[PDB]
RNA sequence: UCGCUGGCAGUCGGCAGAGCGAGAAAGAGAGUGGCGCGGACGCUACGCCGCGACGAGUAGGAGGGCCGCUGCGGUGAGCCU
RNA sequence: UGCGAGUGCCUAGUGGGCCACUUUUGGUAAGCAGAACUGGCGCUGCGGGAUGAACCGAACGCCGGGUUAAGGCGCCCGAU
RNA sequence: GGACCAAGGAGUCUAACACGUGCGCGAGUCGGGGGCUACGAAAGCCGCCGUGGCGCAAUGAAGGUGAAGGCCGGCGGCGCCGCCGGCCGAGGUGGGAUCCCGAGGCCUUCCAGUCCGCCGAGGGCGCACCACCGGCCCGUCUCGCCCGCCGCGCCGGGGAG
RNA sequence: AGGGCGUGAAACCGUUAAGAGGUAAACGGGUGGGGUCCGCGCAGUCCGCCCGGAGGAUUCAACCCGGCGGCCGGUCCGGCCGUGCCGGCGGGGCGGAUCUCCCGCUCCCGUCGGCGGGGGACCGCCCCCCGGCCGGCGACCGGCCGCCGCCGGGCGCAUUUC
RNA sequence: AGACCCACUCCCCGGCGCCGGGGGGCCCAAGUCCUUCUGAUCGAGGCCCAGCCCGUGGACGGUGUGAGGCCGGUAGCGGCCCCCGGCGCGCCGGGCCCGGGUCUUCCCGGAGUCGGGUUGCUUGGGAAUGCAGCCCAAAGCGGGUGGUAAACUCCAUCUAA
């Protein structure tokens, strides 16, 4: 094995961007977060925003 | 050995490519290593410029790429004499000099002078003693007030002259662009033989006169 | 493309359905009114078509407004457009076959001698 | 990944897909793009017309800068300048002719491809084709040539 | 919506069992427990889950509310159940039933109702 | 879809505060699992150090 | 957040040049789209008799 | 296995009315005048279901592996003196 | 009379062959050397030829019942 | 080749190219080099950092050139070119998935007539694509007649095949 | 775990037990016999509804009080939103290859003409306030009314219910 | 250099003293609480209405299995103690008595080198890119270069040894 593999690895920024809106979209939908496995059954509302 | 269609490539992979490999695993540590070196250098000069001196207005010197400016080596001495500094004070004030660069034309002079006059309005001189102003000096209220800026000094900028909407001459509109720019060819290329085919036929009617 | 094919005569505020992408082209100035459905369309064809009065769909709104597809004009875009055709076919340097060779690069000195001229040797 | 690759799912038969008569040899026609003269030459003749032999001069110090001219289309002529420009020439009956300068937008010489919406303009380039200058004239405007 | 969040969640669940062949969902308001569209209880609108209750007697049924589906605190509305099994069976088959809420499944309802008074039932 | 809702504000002893905000059009971006991940494998090879 | 990465018709205030993506389809609902008098009127009758 | 690129969103239920297999296109069409509270299963649609025909194989090609080994990110309120 | 067709890319292996009925060249001849047509063996198991690469029959998913092909029915060995 | 057993053991990595698939943007696209803000040597931002690459125009060895026309009205030298002004203005034939129209017709007593849905002889506008015919750009050949002027020239431009 | 001592596999060897033994052995298909273990086998399934007989309960239907929930108001009232629109004697940010008062500079005997910038108007977009339509509240509701359901508590008193 | 105008006494170092990064050393939170497994507990359960205590410290290692609170550490623009340097300050002493503009008059450069012939190596450098050997051997408006050898003639740009 060699130093000079293709160790890294280059996307675009408009779909880094994407990717970043997606999961922001999917972090507000009850029924994902719980699939990922929080226990949220108590939160008052999901889109958690707390005082500055 | 070649297949079907396909291109024909010529790899330079003959030589021993391998014992002289250059990696690029320490470009994050450069990068940091010459940012920190910045940072050091901006604060060993306190209030100067961490961009370092002014620099002079430069046009590119090819046909592609004549069209742009950009920022040169120093100010000549032409231009530098012109707005009144002294050749060993520009750059101890702050100033880059090349003795090397010319001045063919007039309008770059004076921009280059424009530049410069107004940049030395604008730098404040701090006392060389710190109780002891003196005649070139800046007063204290600035003296108070002076700090850093970053970037360029002053960003050099390629601005467009903008032409407004004009009513089409009939003298314009007769103009023949194509047919005027062929037979400038054709005078280009035909001038010299002319000349001589010219200077023949004045020689031939010398002696016939003659 | 879009435009054309929709102004053929007979038919009139129909509309046009794309199951690729619309696309933006410079090279024209007045835009009519139109109904496009599509799966998605660049953001300067969305502003031009918007602006000129058009009205833009998704694939549910076309199913919820006419599920039979009735009254629509279903059209695509050119499938033998991308460079890679130009390619194929009758292997060049064979007598009356306009194919496009594979050549690293184009110039002077990159495969235009021997299959080429006539004084160097033939000409295919 | 090598998870989905060929190597995977020739584990267990012999020849790793290289067949048993004619084994994985190591070069079996030579290094490169050896034998393009004698014993590819068909393949060569077949698919890469022209490749042998020399034509035309030789320039020892070539400068792309000298040959640098790039090209526009009347098609996008008008593309070079905002559509305010345009709306508002249009509108005007003064008579004002916008300047489109391209230059400025990095093109050199003017080819007349496509139509030209009836406009006046003065096209200011640099060098300039007959069949563009010819359709810059019908629909009614100047080409003002530059240095 | 419910097919989006189905699409998200059908494959890539922390609910999910996949072994012997069988696949099982281990969310709380689903009843049969199978991972499927129709008995998943996070990404429906409106659902209903039955829970024996906390102490040994009795059963909870639980009903997801219209209002606030962002507020999983205010979300669920609690009954708890304690009598014989017909009349529980029949409480639980009128809540769906004359309620008109999700009647795609008030059988498996009172199928999971009555298997839970039986394992409350005393083993012999 | 283009409805964007009204979230409110909670105070940090845990019950709504009189403040709301209206819901970021980044939550109504569409959910793309496949190039989420996507970008997310190809991002996580970026911090890898080499061997050999 | 909605400065970062813009609106709906606002393009991001402090991006370069970025606006939110745009939906495939607007209406993901499937049950209630396939369940509406538009759909159900254009359609034939079912076939699930078992042969 | 392949084909039919066949069928199933109609679980349309007291706000009800149970159908879409049958030689021969297309309306279980709308209107205008002359008590007892009840009804199995189903549909991870990447699923389920129904008909037909087919099944040799070295070199080689392709697909599926809820076959197997080591390590990383998630996750199982996972397991274990 | 029978049958759904057209069309484009990328492509591995191969480029030692051998046998048989009829045609056939060299040779005294050859389990020899060289051709034509078709079918096989190579890549193929199965019933018969006692035994066999190519002969006769017949081509193959795992099974129950029935019937045949070629070849057989004194005993080995199913069947006069 | 092989006494027997255990462990190890052979299509990998880099670069280039070609095609097919998946994603984002789309006549554009791409910061990879540089710069600014424990995991983090990551991530984020720059747009007067797009310099640049590839694409958007080809052809010729090169000097170089560089991608529709027709009609109306009259004149100058029947037609033709130009002056002009206006008008139309970006191919044609065949085959084409789909779409449009519709002679009529789809029963529960009989007639007339309304609405909606549906089927439909025949007729249309025709996607992508294929075949063919024309047209335009560059090189070259043959035959010809006109036009332009700052320098009327071993000048420049134009036509038909 | 007894000083080369964690775990302790295979080839190979010893012994014990069981079985077998003139076509080297081993192998496929079909049974049969014998063993070692397992079934915790050894009088063999339950599950609903109904009939009959003995039982035992705070016990059913209906009615009243309270709470919660689901659906509506042909058009109840009030909100919020729009990847909608229309207005505006409205208050702003962004951009413009759309136009035109002041300053700086250069060349001219306080003056004419020129260059850079600032200012102003205009255009497009966006945000906010006002008013009006349209659509939604099934990615996004509150109150009153009406119906229905459920739960808790009284009252029910035994041909009911369990 | 001379002459005339304008301006100027803010430079440096050697010592001495004074004011505000590096190296080393020693320290800085909280359960061995109750019950229960074990050969040994760092395991298991509990510790309220403050869900035991600390947390800017839940990295790690040790300790009779598996520890944020048993120990060392970890966090902190945390503490204390020594030594070295710098940027600063003052004092002593020493070094120099120093500028610019305008006019006039003078001065101005590197040879066995350049260059040429030939030979050998080298380079993408092709009628010879660079280097070297031997032979010839310079000039002063000269010389070098201006990617094809040569002559003539204008330009451009530098000033070798
Ligand atoms: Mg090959
Ligand atoms: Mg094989
Ligand atoms: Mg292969
Ligand atoms: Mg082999
Ligand atoms: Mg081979
Ligand atoms: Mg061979
Ligand atoms: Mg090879
Ligand atoms: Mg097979
Ligand atoms: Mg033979
Ligand atoms: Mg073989
Ligand atoms: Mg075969
Ligand atoms: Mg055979
Ligand atoms: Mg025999
Ligand atoms: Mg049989
Ligand atoms: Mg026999
Ligand atoms: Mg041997
Ligand atoms: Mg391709
Ligand atoms: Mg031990
Ligand atoms: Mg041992
Ligand atoms: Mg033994
Ligand atoms: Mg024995
Ligand atoms: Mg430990
Ligand atoms: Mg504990
Ligand atoms: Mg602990
Ligand atoms: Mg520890
Ligand atoms: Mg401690
Ligand atoms: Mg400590
Ligand atoms: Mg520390
Ligand atoms: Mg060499
Ligand atoms: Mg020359």
């Amino acid at each position: 094995t060699k130093t000079w593999r293709r160790w890294h690895r280059r996307v675009n920024t408009t779909q880094k961007r994407y990717a970043i809106c997606s999961a922001l979209a999917a972090s507000a939908l009850p029924a994902l977060v719980m699939s990922k496995g929080h226990r949220i059954e108590e939160v008052p509302e999901l889109p958690l925003v707390v005082e500055d | 050995a070649p297949s079907r269609n396909g291109m024909i490539l010529k790899p330079h992979f003959h030589k021993d490519w391998q014992r002289r490999v250059a990696t690029w695993f320490n470009q994050p540590a450069r990068k940091i290593r010459r940012r920190k070196a910045r940072q050091a250098r901006a604060r060993r000069i306190a209030p100067r410029p961490a961009a370092g001196p002014i620099r002079p207005i430069v046009r590119c010197p090819t046909v592609r790429y004549h069209t742009k400016v950009r920022a040169g080596r120093g100010f000549s001495l032409e231009e530098l004499r012109v707005a009144g500094i002294h050749k060993k004070v520009a750059r101890t004030i702050g100033i880059s000099v090349d003795p090397r660069r010319r001045n063919k034309s007039t309008e770059s002079l004076q921009a280059n002078v424009q530049r410069l006059k107004e940049y030395r309005s604008k730098l404040v001189l701090f006392p060389r003693k710190p109780s002891a102003p003196k005649k070139g000096d800046s007063s204290a209220e600035e003296l108070k007030l002076a700090t850093q800026l970053t970037g360029p000094v002053m960003p050099i900028r390629n601005v467009f002259k903008k032409e407004k909407a004009r009513v089409i001459t009939e003298e314009e509109k007769n103009f023949k662009a194509f047919a005027s720019l062929r037979m400038a060819r054709a005078n280009a290329r035909l001038f010299g033989i002319r000349a001589k085919r010219a200077k023949e036929a004045a020689e031939q009617d010398v002696e016939k006169k003659k | 493309r879009m435009i054309r094919k929709m102004k053929l005569p007979g038919r009139e505020n129909k509309t046009a359905v794309v199951v690729g992408t619309v696309t933006d082209d410079v090279r024209v100035q007045e835009v009519p009114k139109l109904k496009v459905c599509a799966l998605r369309v660049t953001s300067r064809a969305r502003s031009r078509i918007l602006k000129a009065g058009g009205k833009i769909l998704t694939f549910d709104q076309l199913a919820l407004d006419s599920p039979k597809g009735r009254g629509t004009v279903l059209l695509s875009g050119p499938r033998k457009g991308r460079e890679v055709y130009r390619h194929f076919g009758k292997a060049p340097g064979t007598p009356h076959s306009h194919t496009k060779p594979y050549v690293r690069s184009k110039g002077r000195k990159f495969e235009r001698a021997r299959g080429r001229r006539a004084s160097r040797g033939y000409k295919n | 990944p090598s998870r989905l690759r060929k190597t995977r799912k020739l584990r267990g038969h012999v020849s790793h897909g290289h067949g048993r008569i004619g084994k994985h040899r190591k070069h079996p026609g030579g290094r490169g793009n050896a034998g393009g003269m004698h014993h590819h030459r068909i393949n060569f003749d077949k698919y890469h017309p022209g490749y042998f032999g020399k034509v035309g001069m030789r320039h020892y110090h070539l400068k792309r800068n000298q040959s640098f001219c790039p090209t526009v289309n009347l098609d996008k002529l008008w593309t070079l300048v905002s559509e305010q420009t345009r709306v508002n020439a249009a509108k005007n009956k003064t008579g004002a002719a916008p300047i489109i300068d391209v230059v400025r937008s990095g093109y050199y010489k003017v080819l007349g491809k496509g139509k030209l919406p009836k406009q006046p303009v003065i096209v200011k380039a640099k060098f300039f084709s007959r069949r563009a200058e010819e359709k810059i004239k019908g629909v009614g405007g100047a080409c003002v040539l530059v240095a | 919506s419910a097919h989006l969040q189905w699409m998200v969640v059908r494959n890539c669940s922390s609910f999910l069992i996949k072994r012997n062949k069988q696949t099982y969902s281990t969310e709380p308001n689903n009843l049969k427990a199978r991972n499927s569209f129709r008995y998943n209880g996070l990404i429906h609108r409106k659902t209903v889950g039955v829970e024996p209750a906390a102490d040994g007697k009795g059963v909870v049924v639980v009903m997801k509310r219209r209002s606030g589906q962002r507020k999983p605190a205010t979300s669920y509305v609690r009954t708890t159940i304690n009598k014989n099994a017909r009349a529980t069976l029949s409480s639980i088959r009128h809540m769906i039933r004359k309620n008109k809420y999700h009647p795609d499944l008030r059988m498996a309802a009172i199928r999971r109702a009555s298997a839970i008074l039986r394992s409350q039932k005393p083993v012999m | 879809a283009c409805a964007r809702p009204l979230i409110s504000v909670y105070s940090e002893k845990g019950e709504s505060s009189g403040k709301n905000v209206t819901l970021p059009a980044v939550f109504k971006a569409p959910i793309r699992p496949d190039i989420v991940n996507f970008v997310h494998t190809n991002l996580r090879k970026n911090n890898r150090q080499p061997y050999a | 957040l909605d400065d970062l990465y813009g609106t709906w018709r606002k393009a991001a205030s402090l991006k370069s040049n970025y606006n939110l993506p745009m939906h495939k389809m607007l209406n993901t609902d499937l049950s209630r789209i396939l369940k509406s008098p538009e759909i159900q009127r254009a359609l034939r009758a079912p076939r699930k008799k078992i042969h």
